[PDB]
């Protein structure tokens, strides 16, 4: 019992099935139609020595199609399916192989072409302009991206020079978290000023060449 | 400084570009181009001439692809203005726009002050504002030998 287990009661009892292949513009309609359950009839005729298969699609979904058997003993094909239950199972083995054609020739290729005209439409292709494009590069006074950054340095404001006590209590605080630190990230840690902070650091951290990837300072006093 | 250099550059050259058009192409503003504008020509001891209402006539009216006779109205209007002394301390871009728009007008090919105001660089209350004080004196701006499609008596009023 898992969840991988599959039922192979298609197997077990041997069900047989046909793989049969049709144009997408069939199968569409089908699929259209799905809720009408009536998409068409299936024929199919034997005789002393040679059967056909062909299909009827409805007049008012057409508003027939003879198909052709291939061999089946090349290679063994089988049909399994996944349940929404998380259950596998295997439906049966293909017991027979057949495709779809039209009956009609020449006017079938009238509808390959609007398929294919319809198939060309996301086909992007360069436009010719007939007037120069004047609206790049329009006179500005200053850029989007700069007054909104202007605005946001200029509304935090610069960073303020707290007392030397929390400063320190800041940076013990960070020494607790890590030994060693980059001068860069040790700013942003604090929110001091890099001259502020590097004073009251040089007092008691030193700065010593590690395997990092970056100069950093030791916070040990000692 | 390269930025205030191109503008001191096309000022000698007699084909100047407003500070919003440099600044347009530029990631300086407007703001820092004209202070190293001043500093450079402080730096170099050098002066450049004065803008004219002409200067901007035809990179405007081509840009907004006027004909060849509202382009020829527009710089009569604008010379004539300043010559009449009607916009007092005015820029000459803002009177320039202003006569564009009074000749796109008068013309058959019309234009908004939006659309001249973006290829000028020109707010539409300043474009209306000039507009504003050159309209009563508009048939003596006009051209004599000029063709009208909307008569001067019938621009519009504001």
């Amino acid at each position: 019992a898992e969840r991988g287990e599959l039922d192979l009661t298609g197997a077990k009892q041997n069900t047989g099935v046909w793989l049969v292949k049709v144009p997408k513009y069939l199968s569409q309609q089908w699929a259209k139609a799905s809720g009408r359950g009536e998409v068409g009839k299936l024929r199919i005729a034997k005789t002393q020595g040679r059967t056909e298969v062909s299909f009827t699609l409805n007049e008012d979904l057409a508003n027939e199609h003879p198909f052709v058997l291939q061999s089946v003993g090349g290679q063994t094909l089988t049909v399994f399916t996944e349940s929404s239950s998380d259950k596998l199972s295997l439906e049966g083995i293909v017991v027979q192989r057949a495709e779809c054609r039209p009956a009609a020739s020449e006017n079938y290729m009238r509808l390959k072409r609007l398929q294919i005209e319809e198939s060309s439409k996301p086909v992007r292709l360069s436009q010719q302009l007939d007037k120069v494009v004047t609206t790049n590069y329009k006179p500005v006074a200053n850029h989007q991206y700069n007054i909104e950054y202007e605005r946001k340095k200029k509304e935090d404001g610069k960073r303020a020079r707290a007392d030397k006590q929390h400063v320190l209590d800041m940076l013990f605080s960070a020494f607790e978290k890590h030994q060693y630190y980059n001068l860069k990230d040790l700013v942003d840690i604090t929110k001091q000023p890099v001259v502020y902070l590097k004073e009251i650091l040089k007092e008691i951290g030193v700065q010593n060449v590690k395997g990092i990837h970056k100069n950093t300072w030791e916070l040990k006093p000692e | 400084i390269a930025s205030a250099c191109l503008y001191i550059a096309c000022r000698q050259e007699g084909v100047p570009r407003t500070f919003k058009e440099i600044c347009a192409v530029s990631r300086i503003s407007k703001k820092e181009i004209g202070r190293c504008f001043k500093l450079i020509l402080k730096a170099l001891e050098t002066s450049v001439d004065l803008i004219t209402t002409g200067d901007f006539m035809s990179r405007f009216c081509s840009n907004l692809c006027l004909p060849k006779q509202v382009q020829m109205a527009a710089t009569h209007i604008a010379r004539k203005a300043v010559e009449l002394d009607l916009v007092p301390g005015r820029s000459p871009i803002s009177v320039a726009a202003a006569a564009i728009y009074m000749a796109s007008q008068a013309s058959a090919e019309k234009r908004t002050q939006k659309e001249i105001g973006d290829i000028a660089g020109v707010a539409d209350v300043t474009i209306r504002q000039s507009y504003r004080l050159i309209y009563p004196r508009a048939p003596d701006l006009f051209p004599t030998d000029f063709k009208f499609d909307t008569p001067v008596d019938k621009l519009p009023q504001l």
